[PDB]
């Protein structure tokens, strides 16, 4: 949410 | 058995800013 | 972490963030104990009073981090869980006795300047260091008061068992220890919400290695006068840890 997006791979 | 030896501190013989507070309490 | 400070880069290379896959958020702290095993609080995964019961697929392990919210490209590593093991006598109904869980990763993680396991105590290290007045260190991305940009650190003294017991109506067990300053001591600090499962570590003066003596478990409030932080006594549950790993 406040969290930058992680790579989709994960 | 290399546990507990940090690359950027113990491995380089560098101390972090407050580890000595802990040592000084081990009395 | 209340009344701590920003960690130095690489100061806690065993620090693990338990991450929720959807909604993406911080669940808890944890620690790296080998290239494939992660240690945390059972209440991080299972706490029926709050309808918490996470499965392997609900979660990710984020290792090597500093920033709470950012994706730390080329530095952190994100791992999937293969399996979760909760202590079979974990007491969620009463007092969180034996508040411990292991997480097995799908794949070994690569060690780096920012990713390195912590030691677990043997009996002699436990006996030497788990003494009233001796300080440990707890780290986390939890609340700053009853949200940090980066990993926080606080050093706190181990408290005498009768002082721990007299600070609460909860039944304390030999599987817990408490830490924190007394109101009369002036200094303060504590773990808080979101720091659950993170490590309480001490640096052995004998071999100069860091040992995880505790796991962030519970506290009445955060950093309250006359209250203390309670930690899972890792050496006391070492038999279970080893049996699981073995
Ligand atoms: N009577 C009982 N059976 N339980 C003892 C309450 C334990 C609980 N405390 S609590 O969430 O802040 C609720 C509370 C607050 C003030 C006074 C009483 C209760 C607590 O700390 N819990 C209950 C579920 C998880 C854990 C937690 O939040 N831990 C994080 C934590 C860990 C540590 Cl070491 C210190 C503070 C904090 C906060
Ligand atoms: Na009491
Ligand atoms: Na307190």
């Amino acid at each position: 949410g406040d969290f930058e997006e992680i790579p989709e791979e994960y | 058995a290399d546990c507990g030896l940090r690359p950027l501190f113990e491995k380089k013989s560098l101390e972090d800013k407050t580890e000595r507070e802990l040592l000084e309490s081990y009395i | 972490i209340v009344e701590g400070s920003d960690a130095e880069i690489g100061m806690s290379p065993w620090q693990v963030m338990l991450f929720r896959k959807s909604p993406q958020e911080l669940l808890c702290g944890a620690s790296l104990i080998s290239d494939r095993w992660v240690l945390t609080a059972a209440h991080c995964l299972l706490y029926p009073p709050w309808d918490k019961n996470f499965t392997e697929n609900d979660l990710l392990v984020r290792i090597g981090k500093h920033s709470r919210t950012r994706y730390e490209r080329n530095i952190e590593k994100i791992s999937m869980l293969e399996k979760i093991y909760i202590h079979p006598r974990y007491n969620w109904r009463e007092n969180l006795d034996r508040d411990i869980a292991l997480m097995k990763l799908k794949k070994p993680v690569a060690f780096s300047d920012y990713i390195h396991p912590v030691c677990l105590p043997d009996r002699e290290t436990a006996a030497s260091l788990l003494q009233a007045g001796y300080k440990g260190r707890v780290t986390g991305w939890g609340n700053l008061k009853e949200q940090p940009s980066v990993l926080q650190v606080v050093n706190l003294p181990i408290v005498e068992r009768p002082v721990c017991k007299d600070s609460t109506r909860i039944r304390i067990t030999d599987n817990m220890f408490c830490a924190g300053y007394k109101p009369d001591e002036g200094k303060r600090g504590d773990a808080c919400e979101g720091d659950s499962g993170g490590p309480f570590v001490m640096k052995s003066p004998f071999n100069n290695r860091w040992y995880q003596m505790g796991i962030v478990s519970w506290g009445e409030g955060c950093d309250r006068d006359g209250k203390y932080g309670f930690y899972t006594h890792v050496f006391r549950l070492k038999k279970w840890i080893q049996k699981v790993i073995d």
